[PDB]
């Protein structure tokens, strides 16, 4: 993440398949889904900021159900289930991924019926640090089962 | 001397028995059941508790 | 007496005076999902009366040799003001739907139809080694128009009366819940259809809950100087909608 | 129990009542019985309707489909493979298709033989064979080859047996990502409705892989094996009627436009 | 029983509490559910874990090692030995090592297959084989040859089997020197640490010995063991992140440097 | 702990045992039994009651 | 502590750490019209989380030289989802509004600006015999700019800041439900606005029930090296919407 020109710029982006996307493929819930065929449940996304102290900034951190393709600005992936992430104190924060699909069970697999939707990221505000401290900075993702999955 | 139980069954829609043949334990087929769990050991290894609504510093 | 009903929903009434008696699904009335019986998480937006009033199709009119009409319902209703942006919004949806269709006529013409709705009509193609195209399969509110004989095309639907588009008796379709309009007996049919699905919501651009149909198995007949403009006209609302997953629009 | 109804003596009347008419067009059958237009006398019908059950109706071990496999071949090419897919059979897919949703556990039986190829070699006796059945899950590591590691089976399901035993037998629980099987689909895979059309959109069941576990001989054999289905425990809604055009395709519906009825001379003709 | 937690409904909220954000760095993860961040329904969630135990997911029989025999060969030496050694497969292997220790009894079935070898005598016509398996703890008799009195089996146990029968079975019960099975050793043989290193100096488990009964016959015969491993009973401490290199060796856990994902095109690229 | 129950027989002129020996409810044989019926859903689908020995209009 | 707070709406959460305690109205928590003040005698629409969820405005950037913005509340929304239909769709409609302003700076920065939120904000023009054009009144999400001196145009408005666009002095806009946002205080400020009318229920395209207005009283300033980019960005969302006279859309 960086310093900005401009307002709402992307910062991430990818589909909720969570047994075949290379983002979590290979995470511990992709290596434990990769032994099932199908799977439910919702999902968390924690985000910390590893940034200096004297840095600050707010972000979107949002998912689009199927039935549109992933939002192209951050107008558009507003719309869906997002929150508003304060980096402040705290340096972590999560967003819920809730379930929603047509079915009990989705497949670990693509697929095209059980489409996942997107999830992405977009700058709320800019990170806006002092003189003397650098603007370019990294932010860890992690993920983990919520207490709802199966 | 058979012990009477459950079958796993759909939710929001019966027993079968079980009788051991043999003197060694060993012998007895898998204990496959519903059991328990307790992911706290790994999930939440923290000696000063956390409280889910509360800021986690101070 | 009890030829005669009126149903009011949300904004819209319909009275109608020469009626048959009001034809039920499976014996199910149209209600909202249960927490027994639930998926998505999201707490569940409920139009009430912003989409459960009334809403009318194209006409058309009957022709003396007219082979007969069909729709698809979630996309015949898809650009029907509110219910139509309730679905263009949300990932899944839900609702029932009361289907009223009317035919009237003077005493001196004769004819009759069945009135069904089918559940899954899934449709066969005219080309054997290959698959219906979007716009033969539904119009939206345009009714689309079955053959009266064997027709052809690479995408077309394979629109025989006789095999009502699947490859079936026509005459066998009587097991879904339908009604007639005979004119000697009355000027319109009513059926109320339950949401009937694998799942308790679904998405509504990928998946037709049901087809109307609409089949003249007595064609229309008269006598010179009767009128010969005899319309046939379908209005139908949604009932109990729920939709969740809201997103950007499709 | 599942009796049929008794009929009721009946004597002579000259009333108001009219069980004789009704209106059609209203959407259901009549309930007139023979007590309502002859006289009748009582009959104590201890007839039962227990094969009409959706149960035994469905519940039979049906040949869904066959393959063969060879003890000889090109770079282990000596595997048979197929696709989950009970539309290919006839007989079975016409009565599945009398519902649109269904929910059943499934009964599988596997009937192995097998024959000799015509050779020239002399010496041919050999020991008895022994096949390994194997499903793999869709996303499941694949066989290419016979000897391949993919045979290893660690946690896919797998049946092995030796020719002369009785037939392999295996129990499968319903499994749906739905509440229900779909018989049925008027939709698309996609969004953008780009995809396919139909029901094979939803059948993504897995593949069964087929082999000899015995090295080659020199004698050449070619094995088939019949695949059964017998549903159980079947709970089914929404009746469809009964296809009349033949089936032309496993992945869709598509027919050949048929008549509803042989025909006859004339419509008072006793020669039908 | 197993069941998943449910759903509870929720409303609008403006308060001070702060169930979105956290701290990762105190090594625990966030209890957030749904009804924190977005208005829930009530949804009353009747699925449940079972396939998750640890006893579901490792009670399957694998295909642990395979070898062979002939009923011809020179001096005696017509018999397969195997080193007892869960290592060599990479399936079972996988699974197993997602626990650092273990404690469990295993079930085994031997698949024993056999066929004809090249020839070119006539007159190969002969009886059913019986097999004969053998396990010599560390320490026991060896066989050094098929006919050598070390297979005479007075305490070591055997099994021996004709074909054409079901396959055999037999159970181990636990059996460690320690109280659970370690799948990993960081550490040494010996005190100089002058021996190996890792896993396989706690590997002295005994070794299979495996011979036909039989007595030679003019048509030669090559015979084909598989061995399955079934462990039960599992219980199980101190998961393990799963491997991403691929196996090297049995004895060891040399790896080959691995990336940890596959790539794409970008970091905001949908196309993965 | 099996349960009895009767076998079909002909109307008009006897128990048997059953066990189960799974921990399945997939491993059941066949329930196949007399149930019960119910095709007024389909026959009779109409909100406004017909009597049978009445005129179905007015 | 009292510093952090969150706020979860519809499928909308915003958590703030650094903020000011809560604004709210007049002393009035946004409510639904109750029976005893009503006019229209529909069944009202209440579309819940599908409306009451956050939106976001069109983001700023603060300059050191900047004079201010502001938005119109029922224009700026117009286009925002489902709350924008279901203003399309209907002739009257009420809802309250939570109003979020975020600006976040290094410590190092300094400024400081008024958020308020100001009903009935008519705007006088800057040529005295006329009347403004709409797009110098409204352009949706986007912020009208206001000047730092005498502005000038047939139809433009009077937007010099210093009247604060309607004749009155800056100063005293601090009547009105506010909250300030002091870059070494807080990085957010929070104001609930109930709905206040003459009118039970009021058209939402005829008019803008408020005004947000941002304005910097201490300017942005910095020493160099330090960011020069600090945005202004302003997130919004209707509460207890509810909606009457059903029609076709405009
Ligand atoms: C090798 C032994 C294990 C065999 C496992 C095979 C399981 C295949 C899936 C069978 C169920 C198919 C149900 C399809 C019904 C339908 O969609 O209409
Ligand atoms: C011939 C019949 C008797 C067969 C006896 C074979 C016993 C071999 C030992 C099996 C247990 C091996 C457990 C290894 C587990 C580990 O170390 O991780």
């Amino acid at each position: 993440v960086q310093s900005n020109s401009t307002n709402g710029s992307q910062v991430f982006g990818f589909p909720l398949i969570p047994g075949a996307s290379s983002v979590l493929n290979r995470t511990l819930l992709g290596e434990i889904l990769n032994y099932y065929t199908h799977w439910s449940g919702s999902i968390k996304l924690t985000f910390m900021f590893c940034g200096s102290a004297m840095a600050t900034g707010k972000f979107l951190l949002a998912y689009s159900p199927p039935g549109a393709g992933a939002p192209t600005t951050r107008k558009e992936a507003m719309l869906g289930t997002h929150v508003i992430w304060d980096v402040g104190l705290q340096s972590s924060c999560v967003l819920c991924i809730p379930w929603i699909s047509q079915t009990h069970y989705r497949y670990v697999v693509m697929d095209e019926y059980t489409a996942g939707g997107y999830i992405t990221c977009w700058y709320q505000t800019n990170i806006v640090v002092p003189a003397d401290t650098q603007s370019d900075c990294k932010i860890l993702c992690f993920v983990s089962a919520c207490n709802d999955f199966s | 001397g058979a012990q009477v139980s459950t079958q796993k069954t759909g939710a929001h829609e019966i027993h079968y028995t079980n009788m051991n043949y043999y003197k060694d334990s060993a012998s007895n087929s898998a204990n496959r059941q519903e059991f328990a769990q307790d992911p706290g050991k790994f999930t939440e290894p923290v000696k000063d508790i956390m409280i889910k609504s509360m800021p986690a510093l101070n | 007496s009890d030829r005669v009903r009126s149903i009011t929903l949300g904004n819209s009434t319909i009275t109608t005076q020469e009626c048959a008696n009001v034809v039920v699904g499976y014996g199910t009335w149209p209600t909202y999902l249960r927490d027994e019986e639930a998926t998505a998480e999201d707490q569940p937006t409920q139009p009430d009366v912003a989409t459960c009033r009334f809403y009318t199709l194209e006409s058309v009119m009957w022709q003396q040799s007219s082979p007969g009409w069909w729709w698809k319902f979630p996309d015949a209703l898809s650009n029907m003001g509110l219910f139509g942006q309730n679905m263009q919004y949300h990932y899944l949806g839900r609702a029932g739907y009361t289907l009223h269709v009317q035919c009237n006529a003077s005493k001196f013409h004769q004819g009759c139809l069945l009135v069904v709705c089918v559940p899954e009509a899934e449709m066969g193609c005219a080309t054997i080694a290959n698959k219906p195209d979007q716009k033969s399969l539904s119009n939206g509110e345009t009714a689309n128009v079955f053959d009266s004989q064997n027709t052809s095309g690479q995408t077309a639907v394979q629109a025989n009366v006789i095999n009502a588009g699947m490859g079936i008796g026509v005459g066998n379709l009587t097991i879904f819940p339908h009604q007639w309009i005979n004119l000697r007996t009355n000027n319109s049919a009513t059926i109320v259809m339950p949401y009937v699905n694998s799942v308790p919501m679904d998405n509504m651009f990928r998946h037709n809950n049901f087809t109307l149909m609409i089949i003249p198995f007595a064609p229309l007949s008269y006598s010179t100087g009767a009128t010969t403009y005899v319309p046939i006209t379908v209005t139908v609302a949604p009932m109990c909608a729920e939709y969740n997953g809201l997103r950007l629009a499709g | 129990i599942a009796r049929v109804a008794d009929t009721i003596s009946s004597g002579p009347v000259n009333s108001e009542s009219i069980p004789a008419l009704t209106a059609a067009e209203t959407g259901h059958t009549s309930q007139v019985v023979p007590a309502d237009t002859m006289q009748t006398r009582h009959v104590k019908n201890y007839h039962s309707r227990s094969e009409s059950t959706v149960e035994n109706f469905l519940c039979r071990s049906a040949c869904v489909y066959y393959t063969t496999y060879k003890n000889h071949g090109t770079d282990g090419d000596n595997f048979a493979q197929w696709v989950i897919n009970t539309r290919q059979v006839a007989q079975l897919r016409r009565k599945l298709e009398m519902f649109t949703y269904a929910r059943f556990d499934l009964e599988l039986t596997f009937v192995i033989t097998s024959s000799q190829e015509q050779s020239t070699i002399k010496g041919q006796d050999s020991p008895v064979l022994t096949h390994q059945i194997m499903y793999v899950p869709p996303g499941g590591p694949v066989p290419t080859k016979i000897n391949s590691y993919s045979w290893q089976t660690s946690t896919n399901p797998s049946v092995f047996w030796t020719e002369g035993s009785a037939p392999p037998r295996i129990s499968i629980p319903f499994i749906s990502i739905g509440n229900a099987y779909s018989m049925f689909y008027d939709g698309w895979a996609r969004f953008d409705k780009q995809g396919t059309y139909g029901i094979n959109t939803l059948n993504n069941m897995g593949t069964l892989y087929m082999r000899h576990v015995n090295d080659g001989s020199p004698g050449p054999i070619v094995s088939t094996v019949r695949i059964y289905f017998k549903p159980k425990h079947v709970k089914t809604w929404v009746p469809r009627p009964p296809r009349l055009c033949q089936y032309q395709k496993a992945g869709n519906v598509n027919f050949e436009p048929s008549g509803v009825t042989e025909g006859r001379t004339e419509i008072t003709a006793m020669q039908t």
